């Protein structure tokens, strides 16, 4: 809350880039706004977006800059996860502690539990991040939790 | 550059006041008035030719650019976007196209198997 | 690494999917899904919501509904992380309903032996699966509750282990209503305790005739004869407190048998409530000497008896019994001269011989019958009377200063008699195996009725309830010792109150001097024995003066509420009723044992002398002689079946089993359990399962990690306790540590799921903005053209470039 001018800025500059990809007319479709903030840093969740507008159908409700901006201010807050947090999820699955998870199982979580990730994603995600199996056919979650958090652009 | 300053044959006094053409262009079809020279504020000359005429070429890109502009949506260098994709990138994207703008565009815009070829389109659209 | 599991343990004890490779269901729905209690069925799985006022309106699986419930009837039941266990003590949510299902889930999921602390609940599948065999037995040397899943061999091998080991003497209480196989275990063990008793000479095997185990339950029918087998509201209630007290060596060796009794329903004989048939044997007997004398078969007459039913056939009990005898102490000089001694009773049952038109005296009248017994028994139908109807008290000075007596004098003898002559059976029965040479100490399996609360309550009922109740508290106390320590064996400890002593309250209501016991007792000599006199009197206090008990209240089941005041122990409250009580405490005591001496027949003499009171008197002396014989030992408890009346070995009958548990001590076991700090786990078994709870709240030891996870949660300091190897939680706090985890894990998946779809957008960004330019160009460009081919200074721009 209380953005700045190096902050409120990269917002409109993005809202703009996203107002054009659904027709330049001064507004942005809700649904596609959860994908506005992502690019803008924060990592809100489905519920999170919904609970401020984020429709399900594309073309149900379209927010104009201001009327949109506010709901962006409140997504920042939302419980943004963390290693230790993430790191645990995969562990309660590590029936060995060795630090692995049958990709099988792994692609099960991301797919099955919680907020299901499009089966479209995952493969995608694990494929840029590059998540190569290994002998056993399982993965070492750790390096992945890091990779995913590192953002697409590392060092 | 000057393949411009040409013409002046076939058109019609001195800088051809009215009806340059008409005499000059009914030898084959069924010509048009006083707008095709009403919209000739000018008058005539070659003065602000490069001004009024042309410069109406604003935003008019290179046939290597526009062709490239299309390329970003098919970098499997297939040199093709699937119709619908374009049919949708124009009608519902950027500064979307009106049912008519669209109707015209895809008139002789070359397609096959549902496969558009920007890699001619340009050529035909200049 | 490792641990262990399965293999085959293919009792099956086995494993329905070895659990967590294929499971289904986690999210659970724990603010939602756990069972309502109803009645058909007891309780049942469900969903919830209403937030009503006020009850509910949600419901079960399958069926369902729009049903209303409240808060004393909701209950809840353990996340799958509390599915089909063993100790059952280790069980968050220790509620009446919850329990069960972890057993139903054993029948319909083949298995029937669970722990509930010490309690070894076990069922009758009475299909006799491979359970008891040797691809089973083959182990547990000193393997405890945890070094092998359930089965009694625990109680067997470690009551065993406790034997030798530790030092002193074992014991063990058996319970089970009239079903299971109590006739066994008590039988099915031994086999055990023995296999492991002499598997620590005598090869010839010729001494392997009467077998061991399957021997002394031979005598069963001479015992269990008098014995027992057939009553009324059930049918084979060995109406005595047994105790296969088998003795133990000085060298970790066996060392004999031994065995006694306590509370033999004297009553049974004199009084009876019809179908309340008195002791299987009289009939199972009444050819070659099936006479030898006195009347014969069918009640009609011969009272103190005044009739069999299904596949009971009193047949075989006979012929097929005579001989078994002949292996122990007796050569037909008793065996034979000891039955009459039985028949010698039916005679008196031939009542009356009157009073006086008005004169308080009684007439010898009949006496044509007495003769026979004065012929069977010994002496002479005149040897008596006088010092039987008008005797002489002994410094000498013989006196004779009532009729209403005698009938008692009899409804006392027949008792006393039958009594003495059972102690008799014992005396010898074990003799054969009573190599009483003595080599210190032993185990002990105990058996006695198990608390009965139903439709009617008399001086009968109130006795067992006097037994069990007082029994229980022995249990409690014990458990008050296994905790009393522990915490002590765990650096933690929180002084409490000998729960066992919460029941006392009630045991100290009757046994208690100015308890009722004596206000009932004495009040027998008392000539003004109206019963009513008895009624209120017990009051004249108690009612409003005790705390424990009451006045009746009102109806419950069929018929109405023709009650008579209410008394309550554990196992709830019971609506007893006096009436025929004072009439029946009835047992008085002679004059030369009122004779029976000599007769040159000791078959009826050395069963007498090697006053004028009642049965409770002699009861308490037995009971205590059973407590002050128990309170100095190492108890063990095993409970039984009662799946389904019509023995469909398939399964269940909640209420019927609910019934039971509502006794034994089990339900009362969680009551106390639930009172302290159940739910136990060494920190390691905690760190893991509960780390998502304060993930970012740890450094990245064991007993340390666990604390920040407690402290980080604002957990109420009174809900937990940290000994020094593990941590104890209040009653069902583990639940919350499953409502949270369960829910505070999903919240971790999504937070990731989403940390990985910002990553996809934050990835497409330039690719995304690049797109714009490349697009805003096409449009712009399609339009520049198309703007052109329809301008004019263009349209006709070089129809021909000259
Ligand atoms: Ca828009």
């Amino acid at each position: 809350p209380k953005l700045s001018q190096d902050e409120i800025d990269d917002l409109k500059d993005v809202f703009e880039l996203f107002d054009f990809w659904d027709g330049r007319d001064g507004a942005v479709d809700a649904f596609k706004l959860g994908d506005v903030c992502r690019c803008l840093g924060i990592n809100p969740r489905n519920e999170d977006v919904f609970a401020v507008g984020g429709t399900h159908k594309m073309g149900e409700k379209s927010l104009p800059f201001e009327e949109f901006l506010p709901a962006y201010e409140g997504l920042m807050d939302c419980e943004q996860g963390t290693f230790a947090d993430y790191m645990e999820a995969f562990k309660t699955f590590d029936r060995e502690g060795q630090g692995f998870i049958s990709g099988a199982e792994l692609r099960h979580v991301l797919s099955g539990l919680g907020e299901r990730l499009s089966d479209e994603e995952v493969d995608e995600i694990i494929n840029l991040t590059d998540l190569q199996e290994d002998l056993e056919g399982n993965v070492k979650y750790e390096e992945f939790v890091k990779k995913v958090m590192a953002g697409p652009y590392p060092d | 550059m000057q393949e411009m300053k040409e013409a002046f044959t076939m058109i019609d006094d001195g800088f051809i006041d009215i009806n340059d053409l008409k005499e000059e262009f009914s030898s084959l079809g069924r010509t048009p008035l006083t707008a095709m020279l009403k919209e000739a504020p000018g008058p005539l000359n070659f003065t602000m030719f490069l001004s009024i005429f042309s410069d109406k070429l604003s935003g008019t890109d290179s046939e290597e650019t526009i062709r490239n502009a299309f390329g970003m949506f098919d970098e499997d260098a297939t040199k093709k976007l699937n119709i619908e994709y374009i049919k949708d990138l124009l009608e519902n994207m950027g500064d979307n196209f009106n049912k008519d703008e669209m109707r015209m565009t895809f008139k002789e815009a070359p397609v096959e198997g549902g496969k558009f070829d920007y890699v001619r389109f340009v050529a035909m659209i200049k | 690494m490792n641990i262990d599991f399965n293999d085959p343990d293919f009792q099956y004890l086995a494993v329905d999917r070895k659990k967590m490779m294929k499971e289904q269901t986690a999210p659970f729905d724990g603010k939602k899904n756990c069972w309502v209690p109803d009645p058909k069925e007891g309780f049942a799985s469900a969903e919830i919501q209403s937030s009503k006022g006020e009850e509910i309106t949600v419901k079960i699986v399958s069926d369902n509904s729009t049903r209303t419930v409240k808060k004393d009837d909701i209950q809840q039941m353990n996340p799958p992380k509390f599915e089909k266990l063993e100790d059952m003590a280790n069980m968050t949510y220790l509620n009446e309903a919850s329990v069960l299902n972890n057993l139903r889930g054993r029948y319909t999921a083949g298995l029937i032996y669970t722990y509930s602390g010490l309690f070894c609940i076990a069922v009758n599948p009475y299909r006799r699966l491979p359970i008891y065999t040797d691809s089973v037995i083959a182990k547990y040397r000193g393997k405890r509750k945890t070094e092998i899943p359930p089965h009694l061999f625990s109680v067997a091998d470690n009551a065993y282990q406790n034997m030798v080991t530790d030092r002193e003497n074992q014991s063990c209480l058996i319970t089970g209503e009239s079903g299971a196989g109590k006739t066994e275990n008590t039988k099915k063990v031994i086999m055990y305790l023995a296999k492991v008793a002499c598997a620590v000479e005598e090869e010839e095997a010729d001494q392997k005739k009467g077998s061991l185990e399957d021997q002394i339950i031979q005598a069963n029918p001479v015992l269990e004869a008098y014995g027992n087998a057939k009553t009324t509201r059930n049918n084979n209630s060995s109406r005595f407190g047994k105790f296969i007290r088998i003795h133990f060596g000085p060298t970790g060796k066996i060392a004999g048998a031994d065995i006694e009794t306590y509370l033999l329903e004297k009553s049974r004989v004199t009084y009876q409530q019809s179908a309340e048939r008195n002791y299987h044997i009289f009939y199972q007997i009444c050819p070659e000497l099936n006479e030898v004398m006195l009347i014969t078969p069918d009640s009609g007459l011969y009272s103190f008896i005044n009739l069999t039913v299904d596949n009971i056939d009193d047949v075989e009990e006979f012929k097929l019994c005579d001989e078994a005898f002949d292996i122990l102490g007796f050569t037909k000089e008793e065996k034979t001269s000891m039955f009459k001694c039985t028949a010698s009773i039916l005679h008196m049952g031939e009542m009356k011989f009157k009073q006086r038109p008005r004169e308080e005296q009684a007439e010898s009248d009949g006496t044509a019958e007495a003769e026979k017994v004065a012929f069977l028994c010994g002496i002479n139908a005149g040897d008596l009377l006088k010092a039987l109807l008008k005797p002489k008290v002994k410094g000498t000075e013989m006196v004779t200063k009532n009729l209403q007596q005698v009938i008692n004098s009899v409804g006392a003898l027949s008792k006393s008699l039958y009594d003495r002559m059972f102690n008799w059976l014992v005396k010898r029965v074990n003799r054969t195996l009573d190599t009483k040479a003595k080599r210190n100490y032993y185990i002990g399996v105990l058996d006695i009725a198990g608390f009965e609360i139903f439709d009617f309550n008399s001086f009968e009922q109130l006795c067992i309830n006097y037994t069990n109740e007082r029994l229980q508290q022995f249990f409690n106390h014990h458990m008050f010792v296994l905790e009393q320590e522990e915490y002590k064996k765990e650096g933690i400890q929180w002084e409490f109150i000998d729960f066992g002593m919460d029941l006392q309250m009630c045991i100290d209501l009757i046994e208690k001097p100015m308890g009722i016991l004596s206000i009932l007792e004495e009040e027998c000599m008392f000539p003004k024995a109206d019963d009513k006199s008895f009624q209120d009197y017990s009051y004249q206090n108690h009612i409003g003066k005790n705390r424990m008990f009451t006045k009746p209240g009102k109806p419950t089941r069929p018929n109405q509420g023709h009650a008579h005041f209410e008394l309550h122990h554990y196992a709830g409250n019971v609506p007893y009723s006096i009436a025929g009580w004072l009439d029946k405490n009835k047992d008085p005591i002679e004059n030369v044992v009122s004779l029976l001496a000599v007769s040159k027949e000791p078959l009826v003499a050395e069963l007498f002398r090697a006053a004028f009171q009642t049965i409770s008197a002699v009861h308490r002396e037995s009971l205590n002689k059973l407590m002050k014989n128990l309170y100095s030992t190492h108890p063990h408890f095993v409970r039984c079946i009662i799946p389904n009346e019509l023995k469909q070995p398939g399964l269940v009958d909640a209420e019927l089993v609910l019934h039971q548990l509502q006794c034994n001590g089990v339900l009362e076991g969680i009551r106390i359990c639930r009172k302290g700090f159940p739910s136990r786990l060494i920190y390691s078994e905690f760190k893991q399962r509960y780390s998502i709870l304060a993930p970012n709240a740890i450094p990245q030891d064991g007993k340390t990690v666990s604390e920040k996870i407690l402290t980080g949660l604002q957990m109420d300091p009174s809900e937990y306790r940290l000994g020094t190897t593990k941590v104890f939680f209040k009653a069902g706090v583990l639940g919350n540590l499953e409502e949270m985890r369960d829910e505070r894990l999903s919240k971790i998946i999504s937070m990731f799921q989403a940390h990985i779809r910002g990553y996809l957008i934050r990835k497409a960004y330039k690719k995304l903005q690049d797109q714009r330019i490349g697009l805003s160009v096409i449009q712009r460009n399609i339009r520049k053209w198309l703007v052109l081919r329809n301008w004019q200074w263009w349209k006709l721009y070089a129809k021909v470039k000259p």
